[PDB]
């Protein structure tokens, strides 16, 4: 019980955990949760496309 | 020593003058005192003292603490000839607040307790930077000048002084506000370093002592002239005022004829000595009926806080600049020193300003340690480093030791 | 105040430890700090929450059913030396809130 | 997450709505009950022995003796359509779980003890504490009820510790006894003529007589069972202060005290004070005056009359 | 630094972001000197925060349209996607691999 | 209150009007230095030697 | 250039509210015509200038 351990766990509780984050996230730099658009999310994935565009890079070179 | 007789407040503002048993506690007295400050207000015909809701009656000092009601008069120290206040205090009782949710729970509370960013602050720190931006421009300028003699540094700088001055005339004239006027200052201010520079600059030839005369004169007057129009920022004015002149005095001897450093040093040093004793003499001359005692009392007190700084900066300088860890009697200098810390260390005590009594205290502590790391550079040796360290933190803890144990 | 002197204290000790062991160049060594630092901007609030103690619910993973009305969760009480009169004020999980923030 | 998001704002406005509503008890509960150190700065004001036995007044014959949590006056109605436990989305089930737990009471509410409901109530812990609520009890009733609706009576053998007595109105006659028989030859030749102990309400309250009779016991005399194995008498409540047996026997009439001064009892109705459980729990946190606090309060009420 | 609420949190990466220009500016002065470095350094170190203290006093007074808006929201995210690919370059490493 | 009235006995019996709010104010807003301030200005003195 | 302005907006992050205080009307008056007389809202006269 109490959910101690290493328990698996389903896709389902995997989203939930991570929404309940967001926005507890988004209280401390904010002071609201009204959240009309997410700007946490938009300005990460922002971080995930340089990343990928770096790497995208390494291939063409490794190819060369 | 069965009663003592105290001043007691009383609403709105009356005084009355009562002789309170000594020995009984302070809760047994609080409620027939009520009656009888109610019964001299009702005949003198005033509005008496009345309760609003839920609270009590409470007996409190004039810095609004409360009296443990328990204890006698005698048991708390309040002496005959004190003075007390008589006060209702509401009750805060209410129900308590509870938020299940953490991301709305920390959102409501943490909103309450600190302040966010709002139009009024996001300009002062916009003047701020400006001001800042201006000193490091001339900053520059100036250290071009100390390489090359051409116009460049007078031509570009005057330019700036005019602009920013002009600026800061636009705002003054439109202010409404104390928010407004800080404002103002900040860049007015910020206009008297391009503009001395943009003079002292102009004077052909490698820089020094030619140069100089021009510099610290232009300083004195700007900062006497912006003084004297806005009468604000009082204190640090006067510093500029002070540091300036005494500069100028010994500019103007040195580019006419000197025959030593040393000797425009040790007479700097005595102007200052004499000037500590003129320093509360000067500043209050320097300086509906309740208005003009109130304002002449704040005047007088900027006015020495600041005539104290400009004579602190001075002597440091000074007393710095003539010891010297190998010119002839090394130790006659540090002794004088030490002589002449001991008047400004003990002194401190006959003001009762926090912050001038602080700032002489701290003037005496600060040529201490100066000294020795003087000494401590040059004639470099293990023998001169380690005894240096071991003083520099001996000094300040016996003082503190003295005073608290 | 304690927290800035970790973190250039622990980036720094980092960067000096590499170029200690491997002689690495100065260009590799500041960019990668400034990398580092990019991605650090991003991770603060998260950091920062669970530095704290905030502690998000945890899941039943649908091993029972809800219990609408439990006995309602018992009260504290708090003390002071000068106001010596005892007072209570709300449930332990909800009064340290206010603190953790 | 789209559904998430709305479904948490949605709670949120009911949040808004009961807190209102809760802000608008604690202003009215306040105004009727107020804690016993701030009852000396009211006796001049028309607050002072307003409580009417007259049927419309629903506060007749309530006390205050603490805070506690109580029911608000809001009425949750139970969601339609429920899905199966089987199939509950995590977030939003755990937000209805925790909301129904906590958003179901109200803390910090002035708790309170009605004298028409019962015979007596047992008063079980150390002198110290007991004596702190009993004095308190007394001046909360002798603020709010009138010397012709309520008299009260004294038993004690550590008279020493009643001497304050003396000032109050409400022990005023045409009156601290040391012993049961010299109880019985005074007051209970006059009490014990008729009746035995009924439970009234607050409609029932223009019937009863006007003076109310309130004893409390300090003596432990085991000469009080004529009375006691009786059911007592209409008009008349008894407080011991001992928490001897004969009055000891009954968990609906027995309030126990903890070390830190938290009382603990069984829970009753707030609307009929009716008994709903068997059990013992938390009840109240004891509010307490000294004899100086006391005597000082009793000298400013001494000084007015009808 | 429009995310943070809070006064001094916001003030801080406001902050962060003047000092980088001002302090690589003053470094191309000290270092490299010449009439064109000293004259335009001393231009830009009072024209830029000179440019902030009229837009920190008039942009809280005016009404924008959401086209614009919506623009600014843009320069943050066109900001960041270019960091990544350009500081493996200065670091040398395509060439590193492309030589392998 | 029983007392004993000496010969020697003179009461004031006059009264006086300022603004409380005032007074209570100006009592903390400046006046002189106190221990507990001193030792905090010595602390940093020392830190500061170190 | 002549400063009409078109407000928009979320309404204000909240429902609305159609018992709202209207605005106060202005008070004018005329050298000749010294005696004062209110025209309305000072939301309304300033459209009858802008355009």
């Amino acid at each position: 019980g109490s959910g101690y351990g290493l328990g698996l766990s389903t896709r389902t509780q995997v989203t939930g955990y991570q929404f309940l984050a967001r926005r507890t996230a988004m209280a401390l730099t904010r002071w609201r949760v009204r959240m009309e658009i997410e700007p946490g999310r938009r300005q990460t994935l922002a971080v995930v496309a340089s990343v990928s565009a770096a790497l995208v890079i390494c291939l063409g070179a490794l190819l060369w | 020593p069965q009663a003592v007789v105290v001043g007691v407040m009383a609403g709105e503002g009356v005084q009355i003058g009562v002789l309170l048993d000594a020995n009984a506690p302070v809760s047994v007295m609080t409620d027939p005192l009520l009656k009888v400050v109610n019964s001299r207000l009702r005949e003198l015909g005033e509005a008496p003292l009345e309760a609003t809701g839920r609270g009590r009656w409470a007996l409190c000092l004039v810095d609004g603490a409360p009296l443990r009601a328990t204890q006698s008069l005698t048991e708390q120290d309040v002496y005959d000839g004190d003075r007390l206040w008589i006060r209702f205090i509401a009750d805060t009782e209410r129900r308590s607040q509870v938020i299940e949710h953490i991301s709305t729970a920390v959102a409501s509370d943490l909103s309450k307790r600190f302040a966010r960013i709002d139009p009024i602050v996001a300009v002062q720190v916009g003047a701020s930077m400006v001001a800042t931006g201006v000193v490091l421009a001339t900053g520059v300028l100036g250290w071009w000048r100390w390489h090359h003699n051409t116009w460049l540094t007078t031509i570009y700088t005057a330019v700036i002084g005019v602009l920013v001055l002009a600026v800061a005339m636009l705002l003054l004239m439109r202010a409404k506000t104390d928010a407004d006027r800080r404002v103002a200052d900040i860049m007015l201010m910020s206009a008297i370093m391009p503009v001395t520079v943009a003079a002292a600059a102009a004077p052909p030839g490698p820089v020094g002592s030619p140069q100089a005369v021009l510099g610290f004169g232009v300083l004195t007057v700007a900062a006497a002239l912006a003084l004297r129009f806005t009468g604000r920022r009082l204190g640090i004015y006067t510093t500029i005022v002070i540091i300036g002149a005494l500069t100028m005095l010994a500019a103007l001897a040195r580019m006419v004829a000197a025959t030593s450093a040393v000797t425009l040093l040790s007479s700097l040093l005595l102007i200052c000595v004499v000037a500590y004793h003129a320093a509360p003499a000067l500043s209050r001359r320097l300086a509906s009926s309740v208005r003009d005692v109130l304002l002449q009392a704040e005047r007088a007190r900027s006015f020495l806080s600041g005539l104290l700084t400009g004579l602190g900066v001075m002597v440091v300088v000074c007393m710095t600049s003539l010891c010297d860890p190998h010119t002839g009697q090394r130790w006659l200098p540090l002794i004088l020193a030490g002589f002449t810390s001991g008047f400004l260390l003990l002194r401190g005590r006959s003001y009762v300003d926090r912050w001038q009594s602080i700032t002489l205290a701290g003037t005496a502590v600060i040529i201490a340690a100066a000294v020795c790391v003087r000494y401590a550079l040059e004639l470099s040796s293990p023998l001169a480093v380690s005894i240096v360290a071991a003083i520099l933190v001996l000094l300040p803890a016996a003082g503190m030791a003295a005073a608290a144990h | 105040i304690y927290t800035t002197i970790v973190i250039i204290g622990a980036l720094t000790m980092l960067a000096a430890l590499a170029r200690m062991v491997a002689a690495t160049s100065a260009v590799t060594l500041l960019s990668s700090l400034l990398l580092i630092c990019v991605v650090a901007y991003h991770a603060a609030p998260a950091l920062s929450r669970r530095l704290a103690g905030i502690r998000l619910p945890v899941f039943p993973s649908a091993t029972s059913r809800w219990v609408f009305e439990a006995r309602p969760d018992l009260p504290t009480t708090v003390v002071v030396s000068g106001g010596s009169a005892p007072v209570l004020e709300g449930p332990s999980s909800v009064r340290d809130v206010l603190l953790q923030a | 997450d789209a559904m998430r998001a709305q479904f948490m704002l949605m709670l949120d406005m009911l949040r808004e709505t009961a807190q209102e509503s809760a802000d608008s008890m604690d202003a009215n509960y306040r105004w009727f009950h107020p804690a016993p150190n701030t009852l000396a700065a009211a006796v001049g004001s028309p607050r002072m022995w307003e409580r009417k036995p007259d049927g419309k007044d629903l506060n007749f014959g309530v006390v205050r003796v603490g805070v506690g949590m109580t029911r608000p006056e809001v009425t949750w109605g139970e969601p339609q359509n429920m899905p199966t436990d089987i199939e509950l989305e995590p977030v939003t089930g755990k937000a209805l779980q925790e909301f129904g737990r906590y958003q179901s009471v109200v803390y910090n509410l002035p708790k309170m003890v009605s004298l028409l409901v019962e015979p007596w109530y047992a008063l079980v812990g150390e002198r110290e504490q007991v004596l702190g609520l009993m004095r308190a009890i007394i001046c909360q009733l002798a603020f709010s009820h009138g010397p012709d609706h309520v008299q009260m009576i004294v038993v004690s053998s550590d008279l020493d510790q009643w001497d304050w007595v003396k000032w109050l109105p409400h022990f005023g006659d045409s009156m601290v006894y040391t012993s049961v028989r010299e109880f019985a030859a005074e007051q209970a030749e006059l009490f014990a003529g008729r009746g035995s102990f009924t439970p009234r309400h607050a409609s029932s309250s223009a019937q009863t007589p006007t003076p109310h009779t309130v004893i409390i016991a300090d003596v432990d005399d085991p000469q009080w069972e004529y009375v006691i194995s009786a059911e007592g008498v209409d008009g008349v409540t008894f407080f011991d202060l001992t928490g001897s047996s004969m009055w000891t026997d009954i968990p609906e009439r027995k309030l126990q005290f903890d070390k830190t001064g938290v009382i603990e009892a069984l829970p009753r109705d707030r609307d009929t004070w009716m008994v709903i459980d068997d059990k013992a729990w938390f009840f109240a946190l004891t509010d307490q005056v000294s004899i100086a606090e006391a005597e000082e309060f009793a000298q400013k009420l001494a000084q007015w009359r009808l | 630094g429009r995310s943070y609420v809070d006064r001094w949190q916001s003030i801080t990466l406001a902050g962060t972001a003047v000092i980088i220009a001002a302090a690589v500016c003053v470094r191309y002065a000290l270092e490299l000197s010449s009439p064109l470095a000293v004259s335009i350094v001393a231009a830009i170190l009072v024209l830029l925060p000179a440019a902030g203290m009229a837009a920190a006093a008039h942009v809280p007074h005016t009404i924008y349209s959401p086209l614009f808006r919506k623009f600014v929201e843009w320069i943050e995210y066109l900001c960041l996607m270019p960091i990544f690919p350009l500081a493996l370059w200065l670091m040398n490493v395509y060439a590193a691999i492309r030589y392998r």
